[PDB]
RNA sequence: CCGGCCGGGAACUCAAAGGAGACUGCCAGUGAUAAACUGGAGGAAGGUGGGGAUGACGUCAAGUCAUCAUGGCCCUUACGACCAGGGCUACACACGUGCUACAAUGGCGCAUACAAAGAGAAGCGACCUCGCGAGAGCAAGCGGACCUCAUAAAGUGCGUCGUAGUCCGGAUUGGAGUCUGCAACUCGACUCCAUGAAGUCGGAAUCGCUAGUAAUCGUGGAUCAGAAUGCCACGGUGAAUAC
C-alpha cells in the first residue's frame, strides 16, 4: 500500500477544499461533524440525481451546501420543491438556517465521481468489468481528458482470488504536482463483495 | 481605536478580505493604519497513517491560521455603518472589537 | 568515499596560540560538545607543561608530539604503509589523549601534563603506543 | 556618520553599528568581556577587525539576540563585515577571502519519524 | 497515601457496620467495597472482601484501622 | 568522636562525618550542625569537646540508630502479622511498591536463580 | 465499535451534564476548609457516571476509542480519510 | 520615576504578503568540434546548495474481518445487554528497545549569561500570603506577536570534595504527606525525612552516525481529570574520520 491521494497532495497547489469554513477550536469538531451528518444524508437522499461534490461552507452563523452535481434537473425536480425540501432538512440537521446551490457538473464522464459511481453501478449490475473499464476509458478520453486511468480491484467477475486488471490512456502524471489530476473512488457492493474503482482523470498541466 | 482583526485559513483569501475592508473603511471614513500581518499560527498533527501496526509510517499535516489586523482610527458614523453588513467572505473570522 | 572524494572543513585555530594543530587536539581531547571545557584542560595542562619544560608553549608541545608521531603503520596480510603528515600528527595526537584518560594522576591538566612531559623524554606510554606500531611494521617490513 | 550590518547565524540576529572612533565595543549595553568574554572565543567577533586594524578606528554599538554564545558571537561577526560598508568594496575583496562574508547557513537539521533525532536511527535487533 | 479530608468508606458499609455493632457481631458482611477505610467501629466485625470471585472473611483487628479493606484480601493467586 | 552510638567517624566536615549516624542523612545533618552553632565544613579534629557534646546534645532529639532500626523491624513485623498485601509482599520477598516483577524486580528479589 | 459501547458513552454523557456541574459544586466547595461533618463526602451516591472522568473520547464517527484528536474529535483514521478528501478546512500536508 | 518607561520615530531586528536570486549563466582546460567533467571568478548560496513532501510495474496468497465497510459461515432467553468486584500491573525465568549510572572533562553549595518552538476557557492561571517542599488561599490578565504555562540547562566565576564504593550512584524499604479523581488496597503521580543495593566501563557478539551530523544539554506538545525514562517537535554547545 503506497501511493498518496492525489487530492490531497495538491490541496494547496491547484485543487480546492470541499469545506471553506474558519472555526476556532470550540466548534471545530462539532462543524466537521455537522459537515459528515450533511455529506451522508445528502449523498444518500441524491443517489439517483449524480451528484459529484459538495461544497460546504460557512458563512456568519448559515452553511451554504453547493451540489455539484450531473442532472441538475432531477436534483430540483418540477418547481423547485426538492431543493427547499434538502434544505429544510439540512437545516434541521446542522441547526443553522440553510441555503443550497446547484452547480450543473457538465461533461459527466470527466468527473471521477461520476465515473467511478458509474462503472461501480454497472458492477452491481452484473456486467463484465472489462465493457465497463474500457468505456469508461473511451469515452472520457473522447472529451479532452489528456490522461485517464481506472483501475478496479477484488474478486472480478466472482472469483475465489481477487485481481486489480487497471487500465490507462494517455499521460497521467502523478507525481506532478501542477497536475489537474482530478481522483476520486467508489465501493460496489455487489453479491461476492466489495469491489473497489478507482479512477483518475488528467485534465491539465496547471 | 477600532481594531479589527482577520483571521482565515487562506492567505489569498485574508489578504483579499483585508484589502476590501481596508478600502472600504478608507474609502468611506479616514486613517486606517494598514493590514498588519501578526504571526501564522501552524498547529501540526502527526497520525498514524496505519490500520494496525507501524508506528513508523505517519502522515504529517498542519492548519496554518493567517492573522491580520487593521486598527481603523477615527470614529466616523459613515464607516461604522458603511463597515457593517459588508464583507462577501466565507472562510473569514472577523472582530470588530473597539 | 565509495565515489564522493571530498574536501576538508576548516578549522578555527586556538584563541590563545593562534595555532590550528593545538585546536585539533582540542577537539580530540572534547568529549559531549563540551569545547570549553576541553580547552581549559588544554590550557591549564600546556601551561604547567611550558613552566615545568621552561621551554616554551608549543614548541614544548611540539616536542612532546614529535617524539609519538608514527613513522609506519600496518589471505590476511598486516602490510606496513607510510603515513601520510595528517594522518601522522593526528594519531599522535589520538595517543597522546588516549594514553592521558589512561593515567591515574588528579586532574585531566595534570594526567596529560605528565603524558606530554612524558612524551618529552619519550619514556610514556603514547612513545610505547608508538614503538608497538613501529614493531608491528617493522617485523612485517617484507611485504611492499 | 554610522554604518549598519544585519549580520546572523543559526537562530540568531546582531544588530551591528559602526561610528569612527575608539577601539571599544558596546554589546546589549554591555562591554565585551562581560557579554561573553568571559567565555569561549571572545577572538570572533574581533576577527573582522584584524584585517585592517581596528586599534583607535572606530566604534561599535551592536545588540544581538538570539541563539547561544557560539551563535551570537558568529552573528557578530559576520554583522561586523556586513557593516564594513564604511569603507568600500576593497575590505570585501580580503574580507571575502578570510570567508567572512558568507552567512553560515548551517541550521539544525530538524526530526524526523521513526528516528530519535534528527539522523540517530533506533538500534535494530538480531536481524 | 491519600485524602487530606477524611478518609474514605462507601454508605452502604457505613449503615451495615453501625447496624452490624448495634445488633452484635451476627454474621460476615457481604462487601464488594474493597475502596474502604476501616474504621475504629469496625473492631471486631468479620467482614468477608470480596476478591473477584471470592468473598474471604476478615476479622478485624486493632491495628487494621488505618488501612483499605482489600489489603486483607488478596486477588492473586501464586503459588 | 564517639557520638550517638559507637559511631566513630573523623578526618572529613563535619556535615557528612555525621551523616555516618544511623538515621540522619544531609538535613537533618544541616539541622545538627546549624542547632548547634556549628560551621559546616569543620572537622572533628579541630573541634572541642564542649562543642562534641553540644552536637551529642542535638542528635540525641531524633530516633537514631539502635531505636531506629527496631522501629523500622517493628513497622515491618506489624505489617507482615497482619498479612495485608504490604506484608505478603513483604513476606514473600518481592516488590511493595507496586512495580513490576514479570522483569525487574532485582534489587528486592535478589541475583538470578538457575 | 460495538453499538452498546456508543449507546453506553452517550449514557456517561447525558448523566455528566445533569447531575454534575451542579452538583459537582459539592466536590468544589464544601470540601474545603470551612468546618466538620462527614456528609457531601457521602453525598456520593450520584450514579457513578456522572462523573465527567469516564467519558472515553470515542471517535465522532467510528467511535473507536484509541488514536483521538480532541481537535477534530475523530480518530486518526478518519482524520486521514477526511482530511485526503478535503473536507477538513485548511489542514493539508505539512514538510518543513 | 532609567525599565521602550513615555512623547515619538519608522531606519533596524522582526512579523507576513509580494518580488529578485542559482540556470553549468560567465571564463580557462580536457572531451566525438557532443554530452559532460575538472578548476576559476562573481555571489548569501555552485553545481540535484541543506532538509522534507513526493515512494514506478510488481514481490511477500506480508499486516489488519478489532477503526471502518464487507461475501459466506455461526450465536440470536445467547457468542446479545446492564451492573459491582477482579484482571489486563500476576513472576523460578529468557529476549527486545530505552533511562540512570559506575564519576574529578565530575559531585555539591553560592552567584551569573545566552534560546527556539509550542499550548491555553470544564483551560493557562500572574502578583501577594501561608507551607522545608509537593502544594494551599485570595485571585489579576489572557481565547491570546499583549497574559499565563515559563526559571532554559549544559556554560561561566568562586569555594569544597579528593580517588574513597567515596560528598559517585540512586535502586529498595520504613515513616510523614500534597494533588487529581465517587474512589490511589490490588493499581497513580509528586514531595519531605530516613535507608542507601547492584554497579569501578561491561564475554561471545552487536548497533547508529559523513556536518550543525554523531555526542551531549535542556524546552514544548498530542493522548490526558490524574498518570511518560515512550512518541512527535524545538532549540544550546558541538566533534572525529573517510587511504
Amino acid at each position: 500500500g503506497q501511493k498518496v491521494h492525489p487530492n490531497g497532495i495538491r490541496l494547496g497547489i491547484v485543487k480546492p477544499w470541499n469545506s471553506t469554513w474558519f472555526a476556532n477550536t470550540k466548534e471545530f469538531a462539532d462543524n466537521l461533524d455537522s459537515d459528515f451528518k450533511v455529506r451522508q444524508y445528502l449523498t444518500k437522499e441524491l443517489a439517483k440525481a449524480s451528484v459529484s461534490r459538495i461544497v460546504i461552507e460557512r458563512p456568519a452563523k448559515s452553511i451554504r451546501v453547493t451540489i455539484h452535481t450531473a442532472r441538475p434537473g432531477i436534483v430540483i425536480g418540477k418547481k423547485g420543491e426538492d431543493v427547499e425540501k434538502l434544505r429544510k432538512v439540512v437545516a434541521d440537521i446542522a441547526g443553522v438556517p440553510a441555503q443550497i446551490n446547484i452547480a450543473e457538473v457538465r461533461k459527466p464522464e470527466l468527473d471521477a465521481k461520476l465515473v467511478a459511481d458509474s462503472i461501480t453501478s454497472q458492477l452491481e449490475r452484473r456486467v463484465m468489468f472489462r465493457r465497463a473499464m474500457k468505456r469508461a476509458v473511451q469515452n472520457a478520453m473522447r472529451l479532452g481528458a489528456k490522461g485517464i486511468k481506472v483501475e478496479v480491484s477484488g474478486r472480478l467477475g466472482g472469483a475465489e482470488i481477487a485481481r486489480t486488471e487497471w487500465y490507462r490512456e494517455g499521460r497521467v502524471p502523478l507525481h506532478t504536482l501542477r497536475a489537474d489530476i482530478d481522483y476520486n473512488t467508489s465501493e460496489a457492493h455487489t453479491t461476492y463483495g466489495v469491489i473497489g474503482v478507482k479512477v483518475w482523470i488528467f485534465k491539465g498541466e496547471i | 481605536r477600532i481594531r479589527i482583526r482577520l483571521k482565515a485559513f487562506d492567505h489569498r483569501l485574508i489578504d483579499q478580505a483585508t484589502a476590501e475592508i481596508v478600502e472600504t473603511a478608507k474609502r468611506t471614513g479616514a486613517q486606517v493604519r494598514g493590514p498588519i500581518p501578526l504571526p501564522t499560527r501552524k498547529e501540526r498533527f502527526t497520525v498514524l497513517i496505519s490500520p494496525h501496526v507501524n508506528k513508523d509510517a505517519r502522515d504529517q499535516y498542519e492548519i496554518r491560521t493567517h492573522l491580520r489586523l487593521v486598527d481603523i482610527v477615527e470614529p466616523t458614523e459613515k464607516t461604522v455603518d458603511a463597515l457593517m453588513r459588508l464583507d462577501l467572505a466565507a472562510g473569514v473570522d472577523v472582530q470588530i472589537s473597539l | 568515499p565509495r565515489r564522493r572524494v571530498i574536501g576538508q572543513r576548516k578549522i578555527l585555530p586556538d584563541p590563545k596560540f593562534g595555532s590550528e594543530l593545538l585546536a585539533k587536539f582540542v577537539n580530540i581531547l572534547m568529549v559531549d560538545g563540551k569545547k570549553s571545557t576541553a580547552e581549559s584542560i588544554v590550557y591549564s595542562a600546556l601551561e604547567t607543561l611550558a613552566q615545568r619544560s621552561g621551554k616554551s608553549e608549543l614548541e614544548a608541545f611540539e616536542v612532546a608530539l614529535e617524539n609519538v608521531r608514527p613513522t609506519v603503520e600496518v589471505s590476511t596480510y598486516q602490510v606496513p604503509v607510510e603515513v601520510r603528515p595528517v594522518r601522522r600528527n593526528a594519531l599522535a595526537m589520538r595517543w597522546i589523549v588516549e594514553a592521558a584518560r589512561k593515567r591515574g594522576d588528579k586532574s585531566m591538566a595534570l594526567r596529560l601534563a605528565n603524558e606530554l612531559s612524558d612524551a618529552a623524554e619519550n619514556k610514556g606510554t603514547a612513545v610505547k603506543k608508538r614503538e608497538d606500531v613501529h614493531r608491528m611494521a617493522e617485523a612485517n617490513k617484507a611485504f611492499a | 556618520n554610522q554604518y549598519y550590518g544585519t549580520g546572523r547565524r543559526k537562530s540568531s540576529a546582531a544588530r551591528v553599528f559602526i561610528k569612527p572612533g575608539n577601539g571599544k565595543i558596546v554589546i546589549n549595553q554591555r562591554s565585551l568581556e562581560q557579554y561573553f568574554g568571559r567565555e569561549t572565543a571572545r577572538m570572533v567577533v574581533r576577527q573582522p577587525l584584524e584585517l585592517v586594524d581596528m586599534v583607535e578606528k572606530l566604534d561599535l554599538y551592536i545588540t544581538v539576540k538570539g541563539g547561544g554564545i557560539s551563535g551570537q558571537a558568529g552573528a557578530i561577526r559576520h554583522g561586523i563585515t556586513r557593516a564594513l560598508m564604511e569603507y568600500d568594496e576593497s575590505l570585501r575583496s580580503e574580507l571575502r577571502k578570510a570567508g567572512f562574508v558568507t552567512r553560515d547557513a548551517r541550521q539544525v537539521e530538524r526530526k524526523k519519524v521513526g528516528l530519535r533525532k534528527a539522523r540517530r536511527r533506533p538500534q535494530f535487533s538480531k536481524r | 497515601r491519600s485524602l487530606k479530608k477524611g478518609p474514605f468508606i462507601d454508605l452502604h458499609l457505613l449503615k451495615k457496620v453501625e447496624k452490624a455493632v448495634e445488633s452484635g457481631d451476627k454474621k460476615p458482611l457481604r462487601t464488594w467495597s474493597r475502596r474502604s477505610t476501616i474504621f475504629p467501629n469496625m473492631i471486631g466485625l468479620t467482614i468477608a472482601v470480596h476478591n473477584g470471585r471470592q468473598h474471604v472473611p476478615v476479622f478485624v483487628t486493632d491495628e487494621m484501622v488505618g488501612h483499605k479493606l482489600g489489603e486483607f484480601a488478596p486477588t492473586r493467586t501464586y503459588r | 568522636a564517639r557520638i550517638a552510638g559507637i559511631n566513630i567517624p573523623d578526618h572529613k566536615h563535619a556535615v557528612i562525618a555525621l551523616t555516618s549516624i544511623y538515621g540522619v542523612g544531609k538535613t537533618r545533618s544541616k539541622a545538627i550542625l546549624a542547632a548547634a552553632g556549628i560551621a559546616e565544613d569543620v572537622k572533628i579534629s579541630e573541634l572541642s569537646e564542649g562543642q562534641i557534646d553540644t552536637l551529642r546534645d542535638e542528635v540525641a532529639k531524633f530516633v537514631v540508630e539502635g531505636d531506629l532500626r527496631r522501629e523500622i523491624s517493628m513497622s515491618i513485623k506489624r505489617l507482615m502479622d497482619l498479612g495485608c498485601y504490604r506484608g505478603l509482599r513483604h513476606r514473600r520477598g518481592l516488590p511493595v511498591r507496586g512495580q513490576r516483577t514479570k522483569t525487574n524486580a532485582r534489587t528486592r528479589k535478589g541475583p538470578r536463580k538457575p | 465499535a460495538k453499538q452498546s459501547m456508543k449507546a453506553r458513552e452517550v449514557k456517561r454523557v447525558a448523566l455528566a451534564d445533569k447531575y454534575f456541574a451542579k452538583r459537582a459544586e459539592l466536590k468544589a466547595i464544601i470540601s474545603d476548609v470551612n468546618a466538620r461533618w462527614n456528609a457531601v463526602l457521602k453525598l456520593q451516591t450520584l450514579p457513578r457516571d456522572s462523573s465527567p472522568s469516564r467519558q472515553r473520547n470515542r471517535c465522532r464517527q467510528t467511535g473507536r476509542p484509541h488514536g483521538f484528536l480532541r481537535k477534530f474529535g475523530l480518530s486518526r483514521i478518519k482524520v486521514r480519510e477526511a482530511a485526503m478528501r478535503g473536507e477538513i478546512p485548511g489542514l493539508k500536508k505539512a514538510s518543513w
